[PDB]
């Protein structure tokens, strides 16, 4: 009662489409017409959001865990490629001008949210990443980038000096997809406060939100790695030239 | 009892160091754990009658807001979700999921393994897809709908499945997996009523 | 609670990135001006703490402790390692100078140890003395 | 897989059997013994996948054990790389 | 001797390392497959109920 | 800027040896890698069509084409399969095998 | 017994002992409805 349906989808395209490989099915293409936007939450849309958005997940970091790389970072492909996808004649996919980049249906777009009341019971990340996707979007290009220097690190341990040459693009790579690292301190810089002169609240102009933790680390990383191989230092700091 | 008062250690060494800012901390969190286990002994009660509610700082005191490292913690995991997010320990995974995730649960996988647990979840996934809600029930205590729904096969392999929260208080209800109805229904029999 | 949630959900970082959306105006982490710092746990805990007493009361905060209201919250304050029994001292030198102790009478109200009846110049030259090998004798 | 068929098995079982002057023949407690056998199939299923679990965990373990001992096998040889030069010198300063 | 130091700095860092490691086995608790793999035990025992 | 631009280490020591074939290939590599994610303002469309087809070069480039090893790799299967076989690992085994 | 021995994990969660708890008033509301019939007081050992 009141426009809700306990109806899905049609499941007869997916089944047409297991029986093609599998990057004809987990497609944007095939995200478009045959799920909707609004069909993609709703009475099945547990389903959905799982199977389009959390097998590549649990597939590429159980490679990652059993250290196949190479298919590790075939299956994040499936989730953030960077202006890769291209169905196999040119053509890079794009919406308008809009070279897409995210595979997935709810990571394409930014939506709001307005249901979720009181999270300071629920201590769930995941609840979190569901209320907005730009968390879960953030995670695909953190494991992005760890795998990518792990791709790095894995051409490191064979210490061989054409192997070394293939380690270093992967650091190369890793900078690229960082982009430039951000100034600090340099905005709305500390008076010296003497805490009576605070309030309770927020907002006051002071406390400022900082920048994330994990892609400011990924940098200090490509550093120690970039200035290991520009030397012969190894990962421990020992010389390979005696 | 000087120590309590002053919430400073009059009894420590002269080897231990404490950059001031640690200290401050250090004495106000022994001023809200003496003022919290009622050990004040004229106090102000309607601020603590407000400061224990459901969720302000004195109610999670205990649980986060006794120590730095938790209440860093907890601030940041509804800050950034991502950083402390996870694939394997995820709320609300389907029995199809630990179908799933307990097939590609290999050592050296291959491709073919991942492709093979991916098509037992999509044949698992198209039986659900299929189910035909006949009854519903709608209790209005606990704001849930039920329903219960037949296969299409003719056994009859009935299913049920509930809506956990008002059908407009938004556009989301709170969902819920097709459980199957375990006993004396599924025998290939002629009902008048359910 | 989602109000609370949504200047949490605009910014997320103030790295531009184009792909992700961003919202400037962040801060250096590992420093008081951060949001996750000791100096907003400082800040937050205190606000707090001072609401829980009368004003008038001798429990309140700024009675029994006046120094806490004028801690400055600088990173200097966070990361310098200052040695305690300096601020212990200075605390308890806020309310009674220490010459007092050597302007003192005698005959007081029977504490441990016997250290009232104080001169701080006859300790100052027995500790001076002490490393020195040189006794008074 | 061998869950489906039980279910069915006993989907057929609650229909009569025997006709022509003799009604019935279904056997009544059917569907309650194939969920008892369905949950001893799940409880079994349950315990196999815990089994792959310890067997990968002890593999492990293992190889923890042997990053351990190839690390002390490498400190092994540092120490005597440097006690071969501290005997090497005692040579040159007999030879002298 | 400047040989024999530094054969006996060897010796440190090695007892040095291997208590690190088993500190950090020792820190690290039980393992997640090992939870796993004892959690399901359990929730198979809940079954034969 | 100038390592993306001219792909060689402005910044690299003295004590790193390579022999210039492989330093070609390297500077190759990234170049390519380069180009592939689409950091280049502005190039040519009419090509990269051919290139990213079913079975061309760059289509094959993150599966294979990265590393000459991996190449070397794939050349050598198609040329030798003898090298590279086994009766234990094996597609399309019957039950009965 | 049956409480004891199901939250009887290593690195356990409050989701476990709340299920058990819940397993225990499950077990607890059948026997809450047994339905008395027939006594016997014997004499010798001093029972019902």
């Amino acid at each position: 009662d009141g426009d809700i349906s306990l109806l899905p989808p049609d499941s007869l395209p997916l089944v047409e489409k297991l029986q093609t490989s599998v990057d004809e099915l987990l497609s944007y293409s095939t995200q478009k017409d045959k799920i909707g936007l609004d069909a993609f939450s709703g009475s099945y849309g547990i389903y959905f959001w799982e199977f389009f958005f959390h097998i590549p997940f649990l597939a590429s970091m159980r490679f990652l865990n059993e250290q196949r790389f190479d298919l590790a970072q075939h299956w994040l492909k499936y989730l953030l490629n960077s202006a890769g996808y291209r169905d196999r004649n040119g053509n890079l996919l794009k919406e308008g001008d809009n070279i897409l980049y995210w595979n997935s249906l709810p990571l394409q777009q930014d939506t709001d949210w307005d249901k979720n009341t009181l999270t300071l019971p629920t201590d769930d990340p995941d609840v979190i990443a569901m209320q907005d996707p730009m968390q879960y979007k953030l995670a695909i290009f953190m494991r992005t980038l760890d795998l990518i220097i792990s791709q790095g690190d894995q051409a490191y341990r064979q210490l061989e000096r054409d192997t070394l040459a293939e380690a270093k693009i992967y650091y190369i790579q890793a900078s690229q997809l960082l982009g430039s690292r951000p100034d600090l301190n340099r905005g709305h810089q500390w008076e010296n406060i003497k805490l009576a002169e605070e309030s309770r609240q927020a907002e006051n102009g002071h406390f400022l939100p900082p920048y994330n933790e994990i892609l400011l680390s990924y940098w200090d990383k490509l550093e120690i790695r970039l200035y290991n191989l520009r030397h012969n230092l190894n990962l421990d700091g020992q010389p390979l030239h005696l | 009892q000087l120590y309590q008062y002053l919430l400073l250690d009059t009894k420590i060494g002269h080897e231990v160091k404490t950059s001031p800012i640690a200290e401050a901390i250090s004495s106000l969190q022994i001023y809200i754990n003496r003022c919290v286990d009622g050990e004040e002994n004229d106090l102000h009660e309607k601020n603590i009658s407000t400061h224990f509610s459901s969720d302000n700082f004195l109610h999670g005191w205990n649980s986060y807001n006794k120590r730095y490292a938790r209440w860093a913690g907890k601030e940041k995991l509804m800050y950034y979700a991502a950083d402390y997010i996870d694939p394997t320990l995820r709320y609300n995974k389907t029995e199809l999921f630990n179908t799933f995730e307990q097939s590609i649960n290999n050592s050296r996988l291959t491709e073919k393994s991942v492709k093979s647990a991916l098509q037992s979840y999509l044949i698992s996934y198209e039986k659900l897809a299929q189910i035909d809600t006949i009854k519903e029930l709608y209790v209005e205590n606990i704001k849930t709908h039920f329903f219960l729904g037949k296969t299409r096969e003719s056994p009859c392999q009935y299913y049920w499945r509930s809506g956990e929260q008002l059908s407009n208080d938004s556009h989301h209800l709170r969902w819920s997996e097709w459980k199957k109805v375990e006993c004396n229904i599924n025998g290939t029999e002629e009902k008048f009523f359910i | 609670a989602p109000k609370i949630l949504q200047p949490e959900a605009r910014t997320d970082l103030s790295l531009a990135e184009g792909i992700p959306e961003r919202a400037n105006e962040y801060a250096d982490p590992a420093s008081i001006q951060s949001l996750f710092s000791p100096g907003r746990y400082l800040c937050e805990l205190y606000h707090v703490a001072k609401e829980l007493h009368e004003d008038g009361n001798k429990l309140h905060i700024d009675k029994r402790r006046p120094d806490l209201q004028d801690l400055v919250l600088n990173n200097s304050n966070m990361n310098q390692e200052v040695s305690s029994l300096e601020i212990l001292l200075n605390v308890l030198q806020t309310k009674t100078p220490l010459d007092e102790l050597t302007k003192d009478t005698e005959a007081h109200a029977n504490d441990s140890s016997f250290t009232l009846p104080y001169d701080d110049n006859l300790t100052v030259i027995n500790a001076i003395l002490e490393d020195k090998a040189i006794s008074l004798r | 897989a061998s869950v489906a068929p039980l279910m069915l098995a006993a989907a057929l079982d609650t229909a009569p059997n025997v006709f022509g002057l003799a009604d019935g023949g279904s056997h009544w407690g059917a569907v309650p013994y194939a969920t008892s056998a369905t949950l001893q199939i799940s409880a079994g299923l349950t315990e196999s996948r815990a089994n792959i679990n310890d067997i990968k965990a002890n593999y492990d373990r293992r190889e923890q054990e042997w990053t351990l001992q190839k690390n002390q096998a490498d400190k092994d040889a540092e120490q005597l790389a440097h006690q071969y030069t501290s005997v090497q010198e005692q040579l040159n300063m007999a030879q002298k | 001797l400047q040989a024999n130091l530094e054969a006996t700095n060897s010796l440190k860092s090695a007892a040095k390392q291997r208590s690190k490691h088993y500190k950090e086995l020792l820190d690290n608790g039980i393992s997640s497959r090992e939870q796993s793999g004892l959690d399901l035990r359990i929730d198979a025992g809940a079954v034969n109920i």
